[PDB]
This record gives structure tokens, sequence and C-alpha cells, in this order.
């Protein structure tokens, strides 16, 4: 991917 | 809620370990991962540590990180000439419950280079020929000061001048310690007006304050 | 190797269009955020917004919503910033930054490779030679030593302007002052120079203001004030 992106543990934007 | 403090300057000699910090909130440093990086004059910002206290490959182990709370904090031991210069922290924010990325205001890290040196002020009144243009400008000179930040304050008699002040960011001269200039504008009335007029700098805790009047 | 080349400086009027870029290598363009960082001289940086070329989504600061657009060439694998009304208030360094790291299999979340960046000025002030005042010797017969004397170089536009004193043959103790930038656009510096008390009532002292852009010469003298 590489477009998701990881904010903290456990925890993310557009992710799939 | 997206804001991330840090102290606007920090120093050090060359071997002592300082430690730069940074204040945010529930909504950034406190979950989300924090950032550092370092940035140096003419050089992109360079990242320093990542997901709190992970440093970047080819970093050296002289740079640490850590996290507690709301406050996160960049350890350098071992400080070197090198290191001089501005360290952010930085993280995600979701106040917007989106990616939202912040940065610290910065912190500049001077490495005590030379011995700490005061200012010299000198302040110009308002020259004739400028008052005969119906303007009137005061003019506060400060030189030859180290570390380089300075405080500048102007004084209507005894009060605070607010509005009308323009002041430099200090510059470093050709012996390496810096300079400024700052700027009062007023009309011809306003300085006609009251008793005296001040610049006050303030370097390192020590203030340096010229006053001038009409005539 | 990744890189990101960023486009050379920009010199633009108040209301002027802009589009700057960002050209990448080492890497799969269309797989990764590019973000978009602002410094204002003597301020910290600041994020703009994240653009992902794969597919052209786009998330903004809100203080940059509505204000720039980013963009993508993905024949030419250049990211783009573009301003159709350039402010003073643009005036800053921009960084274009990979959203990367790579600390897991997928994702991504620290900018980690980063264009050298593009300075950006922005000025609605035309060009204009200053007003030259002399800055009058603080009394006259002061026990103390040496005396402070000098030039106000006042509203300019653009830089730089030259100083000299007594046509270059006065250089001890002279300090000429980086400019300031006012909010009107126009800069102000001053000049200064630390002479023998004694000798005021002997030597002359002019200042030299050369401001080639308007091309004009100014020649005053500093006198003790009355």
């Amino acid at each position: 991917t590489r477009k998701s992106i990881h904010l903290g543990p456990g925890r993310a934007f557009y992710a799939t | 809620q997206s804001v991330l403090t840090q102290p606007p300057s920090a120093s050090g000699t060359p071997g002592q370990r300082i430690s730069i910090s940074c204040s945010g909130t529930s909504s950034n440093v406190e979950n989300n991962y924090v950032y550092w990086y370092q940035h140096l004059p003419g050089t992109a910002p360079k990242l320093l540590i990542y997901r709190n206290d992970h440093r970047s490959s080819g970093i050296p182990d002289r740079f640490s990180a850590s996290k507690s709370g709301t406050s996160a904090s960049l350890a350098i031991s071992g400080l070197r000439p090198e290191d001089e210069g501005d360290y952010y922290c930085a993280a995600w924010d979701d106040s917007r419950g989106g990616p939202d990325w912040v940065f610290g205001g910065g912190t500049k890290l001077t490495v005590l280079a030379q011995p700490k040196a005061a200012p010299s002020v000198t302040l110009f009144p308002p020259s004739s020929e400028e008052l005969q243009a119906n303007k009137a400008t005061l003019v506060c000179l400060i030189s030859d000061f180290y570390p380089g930040a300075v405080t500048v304050a102007w004084k209507a008699d005894s009060s605070p001048v607010k509005a009308g002040v323009e002041t430099t960011t200090p510059s470093k001269q050709s012996n390496n310690k810096y300079a400024a200039s700052s700027y009062l504008s007023l009309t011809p009335e306003q300085w006609k007006s009251h008793k005296s007029y001040s610049c006050q700098v303030t370097h390192e805790g020590s203030t340096v304050e010229k006053t001038v009047a009409p005539t | 190797e990744i890189q990101l080349e960023q486009s050379g400086a920009e010199v633009k009027k108040s209301g002027e269009s802009l589009k700057i870029s960002c050209q990448t290598s080492g890497y799969s363009f269309s797989d990764y955020w590019i973000g978009w960082v602002r410094q204002m001289p003597g301020k910290g940086l600041e994020w703009m917004g994240i653009f992902y070329p794969g597919d052209s989504d786009s998330r903004y600061s809100p203080s940059f919503e509505g204000q720039v657009t980013m963009s993508a060439d993905r024949s030419t694998n250049t990211a783009h910033l573009q301003w159709s009304s350039l402010k003073p208030s643009d005036t800053a360094l921009y960084y274009c930054a990979r959203l990367g790291g790579d600390y897991e299999d997928s994702g991504a979340d620290a900018f980690d490779f980063w264009g050298q960046g593009t300075l950006v000025t922005v000025s609605s002030a035309s060009t204009k030679g200053p007003s030259v005042f002399p800055l009058a010797p603080s009394s006259k017969s002061t026990s103390g030593g040496t005396a402070a004397l000098g030039c106000l170089v006042k509203d300019y536009f653009p830089e730089p302007v030259t100083v000299s004193w007594n046509s270059g043959a006065l250089t001890s103790g002279v300090h000429t002052f980086p400019a300031v930038l006012q909010s009107s656009g126009l800069y102000s510096l001053s000049s200064v120079v630390t002479v023998p008390s004694s000798s005021l009532g002997t030597q002359t002292y002019i200042c030299n203001v050369n401001h080639k852009p308007s091309n004009t010469k100014v020649d005053k003298k500093v006198e003790p004030k009355s």
C-alpha cells in the first residue's frame, strides 16, 4: 500500500 | 488541542547533555506517535526519532527520546558544535478526527562556541530633517551579543509601546556575535508630547536601557 | 537513492499566480503521500497538507484549505503546489517531503525524504529609492570616550543598498545593519560609525548611500545637533 497512515499503535487512516 | 509547545531556546556547552521539551495534548502526543526533527542551516529538516523513541538509521546514539503523558523529550548527550540548530517535535493530531500533522514551535539550540556577551545598545532620536518631513523614527541598534537572542521592549515615558515597532531577527556578525535593530514609528505629535522614549533590550536575564527625549 | 528535487527561488508581485515543483526519484511516485511544509522568515515549520499521486486524494491543514492547491503530474513524477493570487504573507521557504519511513510491511507515518526547499518572496511594493536622514552625535563633549552617529536609510525597495563613509576612507568602527522589512513592503536600515568625540568639530562625516535598482546616490552630512 503506503497510503495508510499509522497515527499510533493499532490505529490508522486510509486503511483497507 | 492541535498545539505542540516547545521552549524557544536552549543552550549548552560542548560535552553536556541537554533535553529539548515538547508539550502536547491527549489529541496528539499522549497516544499518537511522536517524531523528532533536526533543522540546520542550509539543510532540509532531518528525521532524528520516530514512533516516540526509535532512532532513525544513521543517527548517532547520543540522540534519544522518550514519552510520558502529554510530554515528550529529546535527549542529546555529548553535545557537539554541529548540533547547533532548530529541533522540532511532531505528531499526528486527531482533533478533526483526521490525520493532521502538527509540528512543535521549535527549539533553537545554541552550542556555546564563545563566551557570553552583553549587547551594546545605541538609540537615536528622530532627526530634525525627518521631523521636517512630518515623520519620526526612533532607531535602536543592538550589537555584539552572544548567544544570539534578544527581547526588545519600547517605552513611552514609563509605559509599554505595542504599536509601531518593527524589529529585525538577529544576524551573526563577522565576529560570530550577533546584531539586531529595532525601529519605532511615531507621528511627530506623538514624539513631541512625551517626556521621553526608551529602548529596553534584554539578553540572558540582563537588561540594557537607553532613553531619549525631545531637545 | 530516494531524492526530491524542488524548483528554484521565486520573486513575485502580490496578486500573481505561481506553481512550484517537486520532482521525485528512487521509488514509485504513485504509491506515497507527498506533503508540503511552510517556513515563514524567522518562524517555524508549518504543515500545509498531503497529496496522494496514485488517486489524487488530498488533505489540507485547516489554515491552507482553499488558499493553495496541491496536485501531481504522473507523466513526470512531479508534485506541485500552486497559488492563483499570491499575498505578501506567502513569502516563505516551502518544503516538499515524502510520508514514509517503511517501518512496517504496509503504511506510512513520518516525513522521511525532503526536498531542498524553494524560496518564494512576494511583495506588493515597487522600486523606490530611500530617504537618507542623518543620525546626529548623541552629545558633543562627553568625557566618556567615543561617539556614535549614523545614517538612517529609510523606505526603499528592493534590496540591496550600499553604504560607505567619507567615500570608503572611513571604515574603522563602521557598522551597517541588516534592513528591517516593514509591513509596507519597504525596507529601512541604519549605518553607524564609532569615532573620537574630540574631532567632531574637526573631521567631517558624510555617508554615501547607493541604491542601484532606483539608481539613487545620496551624500548626507552628519553634524552635531543644535
